[PDB]
């Protein structure tokens, strides 16, 4: 009941939900083979959320994977759990986009977005109550940025009153791979500033930079990365599907987190993590779980929350505990770092709890906030945009598909606006 | 031999207070629980812990609990009654 | 002076009987009768049933 | 012959609802199942559970109750624990789409079509009882769906029945710790709802009880349990003179004749004791002047209230017990006498008491220890203004901006509806201060 | 009906409180759990009937150190004494009058006056106040004197008497003790009824020349004090031939309410080796009660005058051989009184003779007198004090310790003008008209 479908696109999409649905599985207690074992009753209830049922008491997920490559479909399927999911819903191109915002976006996306809007809207309208749509791709690849921008438009218009939650992966100045970056990026943020409900930020710089100093171990991994978000992203939604004291889903978290329809740019992150040979001498407390997940340090963007002002927050605990040291450390927090917190919406921190622990541990918490200091991200990746374009450099790659200059220069226009009124509450007092 | 759980104010230390939780109880009943080991113990859960919700693990059943409140009655007093004669008690070599 | 030790630990304790009265009226020969005994403190009370 | 129905709305409804039918289930004897052990074979004595239950004829009783909510997973908890076979498996409506923190959402667009049923339902419990004393609600006041239903239930019943009393056992947020950051709107729309729509209000404050349950109970790490437990406590009390028989009898409607003075003017304060534990009870001989004397004090409030500020108008207290009335006279005329208390000039006489034979009954597995004497009070005094006052300055603090305004005029709410809310709350405050000066 | 409160601050007032609550269990027959073990209201006065059964003491015991009290908590009358009456702070006030009378001190005093107007809205015949504490001390002299002044002003008209614990003239503990000696002595001065020397040279040397022991410790000293205590409010509670209230201390040995500082004595003394080898007469117990090496505490009473002697006769006393014992001192010539007091004793009689606690020291004997003796000798133990305050005032040692806690430079100059005036009035009472 009040299901959520789950699509994604590109090679970085198909790897994230790779990892994200073994979670889940693992979660759920699901094998390999999509045959129920579990141990509890409590494990099977609110399954129907992300899994379909079949003939034979097996489980399908209700996820669509997409590409314009098949490489990536090749060999996502034969990873673990890879039989779970059903062919039909692979829908792959032959040619490719090969980082190009507008090949992604004109050309082969008219085209290719038949097929998966009519799978898309077939798994729709046979779920029983759909709550809500959630995104995860990379901005910086031109077949992502483009198609999924594209999608999420016409899903958008299709469906106006469900909810639209995205994982954005933004390309990151220090660790850079290609230099189609700015472009794509800043058509990508435009397109998705109008249509997401919801959009959460994610850096492989942060998760590179929390991988080498907090669990510290040597050599990092994809698998690595994958794995804290797919943790991370799954503390979101755990409270809809397990019991606790008090129930919260996505459209609740937007209600309390997002002031102004226009500002709807997050930044996530997970707590508690520790070392191997450190996690026997940290006391897991709830003082603990706070404060490590305040720290900025440990958050999943680049951008420095002690730069900004949070503008509003939300904790999701996990596991069994009193509300005493919720509440209690919330008031205590705001209080002593009253420099932090804007003062025109008194007690801007969200709490919730649910009562089952993630497999592996005992307590956990997600947290959700709104902070002004996001926007340097923008800030930096516009400055390069617009240094690059300046010169009109690679810009016959776009305009040779039909693309005009005046779509870019409403997308400076458009997205300097956005960081000047989003900057503006920053200064904003009562 | 000690008491098996101390009277409310008392300050000092009882082992595990804040390690693992043990929020809701009383008091003595949770330092009972503390110096006589009825508790998990570790960062880690087995199934049958976990699993049960607050309204299922507690706030329930009819009279389980009672024969368990009975029994650790009678242990705290057996334990504690160990103490008589009219030689009042060595206070001044305890002090 | 108010005996508590007893009223303590005896007060689930209630004994339920099923009664008939004795008397010379004729007409109150039938009626049944249902007597609570509350030990707590011996307290007996007395309750009529309708058919 | 007489029957109360209660009514619980939202996940802090729910929850406290569950706390007071285990207590009364374990009061009256009635095991989960419903019989009342299996193994006593006589009963048919002493009907006083009708006014809670209601036979079926043979065997199991139905409580007089119905449970409303949109999130379906606590409906689910409350199917799936120990009290299955308990509850009538009609009489908890539970909804589909959760309101969300939103009032405008359970008010104009979801809570129409669940309405309908919640009628429906009310109308076949009512249908079957013949003495209904009136209503109780309990609703979470910071939740969408539970203001937005509460207020739509208080209106319509205020139209269908009419005259019949209804009582309000509300949960305002307390004035620094929240969980939300939403409720200042939908607190004043609900508090401008239910101002012309309720009897009887009572403040239930989150904070104020956990400073009871930590103080006395010695409990350093409480949680929601607890605080139910207390409320069922404090309407056991409050209710036990229905059911028992006692030297003085209270009712329902010897409420609004002997404690509110104006219509407008019925928003009131709790308090409860004694609250102790086991471990620190038998030491002390726990006598009707002392617990009294615990009732008034100011730190046992169950609101975030302080009655020095202000001057008392009314006060109803229910003993329940081996009390006796002289004691209670002797106890009252201190009390009156002490200084630090003050009455307001018009009225002379404020108080109002009842006595019940029955002492509290405990729970096992519980916080109370089992005592032979309590004391529960609900009085009216003007110094309740004052947590109206700290709500309207965090309201136009941030409604300044036209912060989330947006959420709720998309949701088919007019803009201006806020204007009239703070309008009510302004008169509602001035007319409390009007009372509180000397004639 | 009639009943009386007790307050001990300090760890000295916590182990004073320990053997006197231990003495009067044991002259009650209460047990340890708090049960009467089975068998007329004597106990009334210092228990509580709780309406069935155990019986909880009368008493307050605060400090601010927790070592001490978590040992009341961890022993044997852990069941005894309430679990909310047994007041613990956080920080000691280590040695620092200003610390626990300025900073510290605020915080906790207003519990323990809601659970002093707890316990005695529940006493209806409440007859006064009694208060041990240690002068020398941080939270004693600090949180007491507060204590003493907030209830002057709570209360007003009830009795207080103080049982206080001098530093010796030259065994000591700390360096700072004449600092917050003085301005404990300002403070009580004007806010306490009666005063008592509890000073610890003068019973170390009683111990060692009655009880035959070569090494004492604080615990022997402490029983002494509890038998002074026990003997003194014994009349309240037994019956006798002539009883006495507390109200007949603050009738007979206050001429003026300025001097009301006065000095205690015991006998008999003696170990159980040698008790059974004098007959032990009426006649001859109040000659040690006389004697000035049998003080309590560190005055000679040969070098002043007197004003007013209560002695309190407990065990299988005759009036008749009492009377003759008092004629006997006053034909006596080495003891001298004030002209202006003709008659200056005060006697009462109770039958109840004094218990003895297993593993204690004194034997049981059938007789025993409490002396309480208001003189001008106790004048003394001001003038050494003084000089020692001055000797180390003159260079203002130890002095940035109390500025820096919120306590004006000057408050030491009025105190000092007290302690000078005192002096100057019981010198100038001492004279003949
Ligand atoms: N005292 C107390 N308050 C509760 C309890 N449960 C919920 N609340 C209150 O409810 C507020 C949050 O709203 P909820 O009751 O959880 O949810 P709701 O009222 O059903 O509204 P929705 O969230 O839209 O479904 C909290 O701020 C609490 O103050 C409870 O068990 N005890
Ligand atoms: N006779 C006797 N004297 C004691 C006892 N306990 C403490 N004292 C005296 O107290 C003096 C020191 O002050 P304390 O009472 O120990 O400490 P305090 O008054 O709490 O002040 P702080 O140490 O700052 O907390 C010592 O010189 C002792 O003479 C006792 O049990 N018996
Ligand atoms: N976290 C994470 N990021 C990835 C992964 N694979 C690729 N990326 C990121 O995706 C960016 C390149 O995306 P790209 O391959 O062009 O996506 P595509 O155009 O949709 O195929 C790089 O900057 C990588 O940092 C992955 O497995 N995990
Ligand atoms: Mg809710
Ligand atoms: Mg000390």
């Amino acid at each position: 009941m009040r299901e959520i479908v789950h699509i994604q696109g590109g090679q970085c999409g198909n790897q994230i939900g790779a990892k994200f649905w073994e979670v889940i599985s693992d979660e759920h207690g699901i094998d390999p083979t999509g045959t129920y074992h579990g141990d509890s009753d409590l494990q099977l209830e609110r399954i129907n959320v992300y899994y379909n049922e079949a003939t034979g008491g097996r489980y399908v997920p209700r996820a669509i994977l997409m590409d314009l490559e098949p490489g990536t479909m090749d060999s996502v399927r034969a990873g673990p759990f890879g039989q779970l999911f059903r062919p039909d819903n692979f829908v792959f191109g032959q040619t490719g986009a090969g980082n190009n915002w507008a090949k992604g976006h004109y050309t082969e996306g008219a085209e290719l977005i038949d097929s998966v809007l009519d799978v898309v809207r077939k798994e729709a309208e046979g779920c029983d109550c759909l709550q809500g749509f959630q995104i995860t791709h990379s901005l910086g690849g031109g077949t992502g940025s483009g198609m999924g921008t594209l999608l999420i438009s016409k899903v958008r218009e299709e469906y106006p009153d469900r909810i639209m939650e995205t994982f954005s992966v933004v390309p990151s100045p220090k660790v850079s791979d290609t230099v189609v970056e700015p472009y794509n990026a800043t058509l990508s943020v435009h397109q998705l500033v109008e249509n997401a409900d919801e959009c959460m930020v994610i850096d492989n710089e942060a998760l590179y930079d929390i991988c080498f100093r907090t669990l510290k171990l040597t050599t990092p991994t994809y698998g690595d990365l994958n794995h804290l978000v797919s943790a991370a992203m799954s503390g979101v939604t755990c409270c809809l599907r397990f019991p606790g004291q008090l129930n919260s889903d996505l459209r609740k978290l937007a209600v309390n987190l997002i002031p102004f329809p226009r500002l709807h740019f997050f930044m996530i992150g997970f707590a508690p993590l520790t070392s191997r040979g450190s996690q026997q001498y940290r006391a897991l407390t709830v003082p603990e779980l706070t404060q490590q997940m305040f720290d900025a340090k440990n958050m999943m963007c680049a951008a420095d929350p002690r730069h900004g002002r949070y503008l509003t927050a939300s904790a999701l605990f996990r596991g069994r505990m009193s509300t005493k040291e919720v509440d209690e450390q919330m008031l205590n927090v705001q209080n002593k770092n009253s420099s932090y917190f804007v003062e025109w919406i008194p007690n801007n921190i969200k709490s919730s709890i649910c009562d089952i622990p993630p497999k592996g541990l005992k307590m956990a918490v997600t947290f959700v906030g709104n902070s002004t200091a996001i926007q340097e991200m923008f800030k930096r990746v516009a400055e390069q945009f617009t240094a690059m374009f300046r010169r009109k450099a690679f810009l016959h790659w776009y305009t040779g598909e039909g693309m005009d200059e005046m779509e870019f220069t409403e997308a400076e226009s458009n997205m300097n606006d956005l960081v000047s009124e989003y900057q503006q509450y920053q200064d904003a007092t009562a | 031999n000690q008491a098996k759980s101390h009277i409310p104010g008392y300050a000092g230390y009882i082992p595990g207070i804040r390690s693992e939780n043990m929020y809701g109880k009383t008091y003595g009943k949770i330092t009972y629980m503390s110096v006589t080991n009825q508790h998990h113990k570790g960062p880690d859960l087995p199934p049958d812990l976990r699993y049960t919700s607050t309204v299922k693990g507690e706030f329930t059943d009819q009279k389980g609990v009672k024969k368990q409140e009975l029994l650790r009655q009678a242990v705290i007093e057996e334990a504690k009654i160990t103490s008589s004669g009219y030689g009042s008690s060595p206070l001044r070599t305890k002090y | 002076r108010k005996d508590i030790n007893k009223m303590y630990t005896q007060d689930q304790y209630i004994l339920r009987f099923e009664g008939k009265l004795i008397s010379q009226n004729k007409e109150d020969n039938h009626r049944k009768f249902i007597i609570s005994f509350f030990c707590g403190d011996d307290t007996i009370m007395v309750y009529e049933t309708a058919d | 012959m007489r029957e109360v129905i209660s009514i619980h709305v939202g996940q802090g409804g729910i929850q406290v609802g569950n706390a007071c039918w285990e207590l009364f289930c374990l009061e009256h004897g009635i095991q989960p199942d419903g019989q009342m052990p299996s193994d006593r074979t006589i009963g048919g004595g002493d009907d006083a559970f009708n006014t809670f239950f209601s036979e079926t004829g043979a065997g199991k009783h139905v409580p007089r109750a119905v449970f409303l909510d949109l999130e379906p997973t606590v409906i689910d908890e409350v199917r799936t624990g120990t009290y299955r076979q308990l509850f009538h498996p009609e009489q908890l409506i539970s909804g589909k789409e959760d309101a969300a923190n939103n009032f405008a959402r359970g008010h104009y667009t979801i809570g129409k079509e669940i309405v309908d049923l919640c009628l429906d339902r009310i109308r076949k419990l009512a249908d079957n009882c013949t003495g209904l004393q009136g209503f109780l609600v309990f609703n979470s006041v910071g939740g969408g769906t539970g203001s937005g239903l509460g207020s739509l239930l208080l209106e319509r019943l205020s139209v269908d029945y009419g005259k019949k009393s209804k009582l309000g056992f509300t949960i305002y947020p307390s004035p620094q710790v929240s969980t939300a950051v939403v409720e200042p709107y939908n607190s004043i729309l609900s508090t401008h709802s239910l101002l012309e729509h309720t009897d009887v209000a009572v403040m239930l404050d989150n904070e104020a009880i956990y400073d009871i349950c930590r103080r006395n109970l010695d409990i350093e790490r409480p949680t929601y349990t607890n605080l139910n437990r207390l409320i069922a406590q404090v309407i056991s009390s409050l209710t036990a003179s229905l059911r028992f028989d006692g030297a003085l009898n209270v009712d329902i409607t010897e409420f609004q004749t002997n404690l509110v003075p104006y219509p407008r003017i019925h928003f009131m304060l709790s308090s409860y004791a004694p609250i102790i534990s086991a471990e620190k009870a038998y030491h002390e001989q726990l006598s009707v002047a002392e617990i009294t004397n615990s009732a008034f004090e100011p730190a046992n409030m169950m609101a975030k209230c302080d009655p020095r500020h202000g001057k008392y108008m009314a006060c109803s207290m229910m003993y329940r017990g081996d009390v006796v009335p002289k004691d209670v006279n002797a106890s009252i005329a201190t009390i009156k006498t002490k200084r630090t208390i003050q009455f307001v000039d018009w009225c002379p006489t404020g108080f109002k008491v009842g006595i019940n034979y029955q002492p509290p009954t405990v729970v096992p597995g519980g916080d109370l220890a089992k005592v032979m004497r309590a004391v529960c009070m609900i009085s009216n005094s003007t110094a309740i203004a004052e947590v109206f006052s700290r709500l309207d300055h965090k309201f136009d603090l941030m409604y300044a901006k036209r912060a989330f305004v947006h959420w709720y005029v998309g949701e088919g709410m007019e803009e201006g509806e806020f204007s009239e809310a703070r309008e009510d709350l302004a008169a509602l405050e001035k007319d409390y201060e009007e009372v509180g000066i000397e004639t």
